[PDB]
RNA sequence: UAACUUGGGAGUCAGAACAUGGGUGAUAAGGUCCGUGUUCGAAAGGGAAACAGCCCAGACCACCAGCUAAGGUCCCAAAAUAUAUGUUAAGUGGAAAAGGAUGUGGCGUUGCCACAGAGUGACACUGCGCCGAAAAUGUACCGGGGCUAAACAUAUUACCGAAGCUGUGGAUUGUCCUUUG
C-alpha cells in the first residue's frame, strides 16, 4: 500500500528467468501499475529486474 | 636521398627537421639525407 | 634451443592467453630489467635470437638472467591436408607472457650501456617492453 | 467567430451553421446537443484563455446518425498460407451548430 | 475534412536578391534552398510549389574554410570508357563562377518533377548587378 | 592417418540422491560412490557397492567425522 | 613532513576507491596496540618524501584520530605498470 | 497462476545467425562440433542509407487526437544553425601494425639560475593528431549536397520520433451474476 511499481521496458529480449520474475509481481501489459506492501521478500524481486521497473 | 619510414641521425652534425608535414634529415654530408618517415 | 627433455604429454590445449601475469613482475636476481606490456607467444627461437644480441653488446662485461621457458608445446598438421582425421604433430616450444612479466634481466655493467643492450634484445621479439629498475 | 471543442477525443473548429460529423452520441435524431468544453474562442469576439474558458458553451440539433461507406480489410502474407478478410462500417453523428 | 490546402489559383510569389560578398559556400547554399521550396510560409502545401524567385549577386568572392580551394575535386563522368575529368574547386571559381554556386544549391533540392521546376527559380551573376530589373526584388538577410 | 582413441564409457550417474533436511522413507537411497567419500553415520547402512542406503525414517543430516571427513546421519521425526 | 591524514567512514564502494587514487590520495589502516584497524588515508606524493629522509625502517609521527602516533611502514602492494603504490600499512610500536 | 493423472488426434527427427564458456583448425573462414541465453524460423511496425538473425517494440477494427522507446534536431527529411567549458588542422571524423619524429595540450620530476636575458636543459606520466598506407567499368569505405564546427570530450535544458501506451466509438470470447445488465 506504500510503494507502486511500473514496467517501463519491455520483456522482448530479456531472459526467461527475469520473465517470471515480472509475472510475479503482477505487471502483464508496458506501463502497467500495481500497489504492494514492502517487505523483504518483495523488495528483492524488484531489485532483481531494477532494469526493466522503476518504483516511486 | 634516401626514402625510409624510420629517419634517425646518424651523426653529430645532422639535424631533424620539419617541411610540409614530413619529418626531413638535413646534413652536411649529402650522404645522410633521409626523408618520409 | 630451450625444450624440455621430457614431458608427459606431447599434446596439450593452447593456453588461455587473456588476463595478467602470475608472477614474476619484479626484479630479483639483476638490477637491470626488462618489462612487458603485450600479450603474445615467446618462441624457444625468439629467445636465443635475442639471447645472442644481448650479450654480444656485453662481450665480458656481467651476466644476463633469462627469466621464461617453453613448457608448452604446439602442433601443425602438415601441408595439403582436410579438417578431422586426427592432431597434428609438435612443431615448437612457447611460453606465455603477459602485460608485467619481467622477461630478460642484466647486472654488472652501467646503466647507460644496459640500455642499449635491452634495446637490441627488445627488436627481437613480438611484445613491447620498458625498462625498468629494482624497486626500493 | 469561431470556436473549438472537444467532443469525441479530438478537437473541431466550429461556425454558426455549419455541418459537422463526430463520433456516435446517445441523443436521438431530431433532439438537441450541448458541448460543454470550450477551449478557444476568437475571430470576431474577444481573445480568451485555456485550457477551458468559463461558461461559453455551445448548442446544436441533431441531424442523422449513420453509417459511413463500407471498406474491406484484406491482408496477407506470401509463400504462407494464411490470409483473412474482414468489413467495417463506422458510425457517426451529423449536429448542425445553431449557437455559438 | 478540416485542412486548407493551396492550389494553383491563391499563390503569390516574390522575388528576393541575396548578396555572398563574404560568406560561406554551405552555409549559404541551405538557406536558399529554404526559399526556393517554400517552407518559409504558412501555407506549405507540399504536392503544390509555393517557393519564391531568388536572385544570387557577386558569385565570386565566395569564401572557403581549410584547404578547400585546392584540396576538393569536382568529378564527371561522360559515359564514354576512360573518360573522366576533374576539375579543383579554386579553379572552378576563375572560370566558371557561377557554376560552383548554382550545383551546390541543386545537390539539396529533391529530384523530381516537382524538384526540377524549384530549381529553375535560381539566377546567379558573377556581377554585381541583375538584368531583371522590370521586377521588383527586395533584399533578404540571411539568418 | 588413421586415429586409436575415440572410446568411452557409459556415464554412472552418482553422487547425492536425496538433500539435507529431507523426510526419507526405510529403504531410500543416500549417495553413490566409488569408495567411502561420505560414512554412513548412525541409522545408515553400508551397502555391497559402498551405497549408502537408510535404515529407518526421518530427516537425513550430513556431518563431519573428524578432520578432512564426513559421515550422513538419519534421525527420527519428533 | 609529518603525515596529515584523514579518516574515511562507512563501507567506501568500489568506484570511491578507483576516484581515491586518482585524485592523488592512498588508503592505508593501522593495526597497533588499541588503534582497532582504524581506515586511514594520506596523500601520495608526501609519503615518497618523508620515507626517503628517515629510511624504509624508521618510525613515522603520523597524526590520526586527532592525535599524534608512532608508526612504521609493514608492507605495501606496488603496481609494476604504473610505478606507483596502491596500500599502506601501519605497525603502531 | 498454474502443475500432476487418465483417455482421443497430431506434427517434428536438414535448423540459422548473434553474445558468451570451450574443443578442432593456423589464438584462419559467413568453417566445424558441444554448454548457456536471445531473435529468426512461425513476426508485421520504427532505427542501422538498401540488408530473415543486430538495437527498440509484439499489428482485433476505425479516427486529418495526445505522450514516449531506440535513434535523432543545417538542407534532402519531422525536430536546436540550443547553452556553458576545453581539445583537434588532418577533411582526422568518414579503413590497417612493428617502428620513426622539436605536431600540439594537461599534471609532475629535477640541476645550472644561464643556454646564446628572464628564462632555460634532461626524463617520468596522459589527452587528441602525423608518417609508415599500392589494383584493376566510374568519383566509389560520410547515403548525397556540404561542413573548422554541422567534428570529438564533458555538464545541464527543450523538441521530433513506432501498428508501444493513453484518449473516443465499435465486433467477439471469457470471467465477476456490485448494474435481467
Amino acid at each position: 500500500a506504500k510503494l507502486q511499481i511500473t514496467l517501463t521496458r519491455s520483456v522482448i529480449g530479456r531472459p526467461e528467468t527475469q520473465r517470471k520474475t515480472v509475472e510475479a509481481l503482477g505487471l502483464k501489459k508496458t506501463n502497467s501499475s500495481v500497489v504492494v506492501e514492502d517487505n523483504p521478500a518483495i523488495r528483492g524481486q524488484i531489485n532483481k529486474v531494477k532494469h526493466l521497473v522503476t518504483v516511486e | 636521398m634516401k626514402v625510409r619510414p624510420s629517419v634517425k641521425p646518424i651523426c653529430e652534425k645532422c639535424k631533424v627537421i620539419k617541411r610540409k608535414g614530413k619529418v626531413m634529415v638535413i646534413c652536411e654530408n649529402p650522404k645522410h639525407k633521409q626523408r618520409q618517415g | 634451443m630451450l625444450l624440455p627433455k621430457r614431458v608427459k604429454y606431447r599434446r596439450q590445449h593452447r593456453p588461455k592467453t587473456t588476463g595478467r601475469s602470475k608472477g614474476g613482475n619484479y626484479v630479483t636476481f639483476g638490477e637491470f630489467g626488462l618489462q612487458a606490456t603485450t600479450t603474445s607467444w615467446i618462441t624457444s627461437r625468439q629467445i636465443e635470437s635475442a639471447r645472442i644480441a644481448m650479450t654480444r653488446y656485453m662481450k665480458r662485461g656481467g651476466k644476463v638472467w633469462i627469466k621464461i621457458f617453453p613448457h608448452t608445446p604446439y602442433t601443425k598438421k602438415p601441408l595439403e591436408v582436410r579438417m578431422g582425421a586426427g592432431k597434428g604433430a609438435v612443431e615448437g616450444w612457447i611460453a606465455v607472457v603477459k602485460p608485467g612479466r619481467i622477461l630478460f634481466e642484466v647486472a654488472g655493467v652501467s646503466e647507460e650501456v644496459a640500455r642499449e643492450a635491452l634495446r637490441l634484445a627488445s627488436h627481437k621479439l613480438p611484445v613491447k617492453t620498458k625498462f625498468v629498475k629494482r624497486e626500493e | 467567430m469561431f470556436a473549438i471543442i472537444e467532443t469525441g477525443g479530438k478537437q473541431i473548429k466550429v461556425e454558426e451553421g455549419q455541418e459537422i460529423f463526430v463520433e456516435k452520441l446517445d441523443v436521438n435524431e431530431g433532439d438537441t446537443f450541448t458541448f460543454d468544453k470550450v477551449l478557444f474562442v476568437g475571430g470576431d469576439s474577444v481573445k480568451v484563455g485555456a485550457p477551458t474558458v468559463e461558461g461559453a458553451t455551445v448548442t446544436a440539433t441533431v441531424n442523422k446518425q449513420g453509417r459511413g461507406k463500407k471498406i474491406t480489410v484484406f491482408t496477407y502474407k506470401r509463400r504462407k498460407n494464411s490470409k483473412r478478410k474482414k468489413g467495417h462500417r463506422q458510425p457517426y453523428t451529423k449536429l448542425t451548430i445553431d449557437k455559438i | 475534412r478540416q485542412t486548407f490546402m493551396a492550389n494553383e489559383s491563391n499563390i503569390e510569389r516574390k522575388w528576393y536578391v541575396i548578396d555572398a560578398e563574404g560568406q560561406t559556400l554551405g552555409r549559404l547554399s541551405s538557406e536558399v534552398a529554404s526559399i526556393l521550396r517554400g517552407k518559409n510560409k504558412v501555407t506549405y502545401t507540399p504536392h503544390v510549389d509555393t517557393g519564391d524567385y531568388v536572385i544570387v549577386i557577386n558569385a565570386s568572392k565566395i569564401e572557403f574554410t581549410g584547404n578547400k580551394e585546392t584540396d576538393k575535386v569536382y568529378y564527371r563522368h561522360s559515359n564514354h570508357p576512360g573518360g573522366i575529368k576533374s576539375i579543383t574547386a579554386g579553379e572552378l571559381r576563375r572560370t566558371n563562377p557561377e557554376r560552383l554556386i548554382e550545383n551546390s544549391i541543386k545537390g539539396m533540392l529533391p529530384s523530381t518533377r516537382l524538384g526540377e521546376k524549384q530549381g529553375k527559380k535560381l539566377f546567379v551573376y558573377g556581377g554585381a548587378e541583375h538584368p531583371h530589373a522590370a521586377q521588383q526584388p527586395e533584399n533578404y538577410e540571411l539568418r | 592417418s588413421s586415429t586409436k582413441n575415440g572410446r568411452d564409457s557409459e556415464s554412472k550417474r552418482l553422487g547425492a540422491k536425496r538433500a539435507d533436511g529431507q523426510f526419507v522413507t526405510g529403504g531410500s537411497i543416500l549417495y553413490r560412490q566409488r569408495g567411502t567419500k561420505i560414512y554412513p553415520g548412525e541409522n545408515v547402512g553400508r551397502g555391497g557397492d559402498d551405497t549408502l542406503f537408510a535404515k529407518i525414517d526421518g530427516v537425513v543430516k550430513f556431518e563431519r567425522k573428524g578432520r578432512d571427513k564426513k559421515q550422513v546421519s538419519v534421525y527420527a521425526v519428533a | 613532513a609529518s603525515l596529515k591524514s584523514i579518516i574515511r567512514q562507512g563501507k567506501q564502494t568500489r568506484s570511491d576507491l578507483k576516484q581515491l587514487r586518482k585524485s592523488g590520495k592512498v588508503p592505508a589502516v593501522v593495526y597497533g596496540y588499541g588503534t582497532k584497524n582504524v581506515s586511514v588515508k594520506v596523500d601520495e606524493v608526501e609519503f615518497i618524501k618523508v620515507i626517503r629522509e628517515v629510511g624504509r625502517n624508521g618510525v613515522i609521527e603520523l597524526g590520526v584520530g586527532s592525535k599524534t602516533i608512532k608508526v612504521m611502514v609493514a608492507d605495501y602492494q606496488f603496481d609494476p605498470l604504473k610505478n606507483q603504490i596502491t596500500h599502506i600499512d601501519f605497525l603502531a610500536i
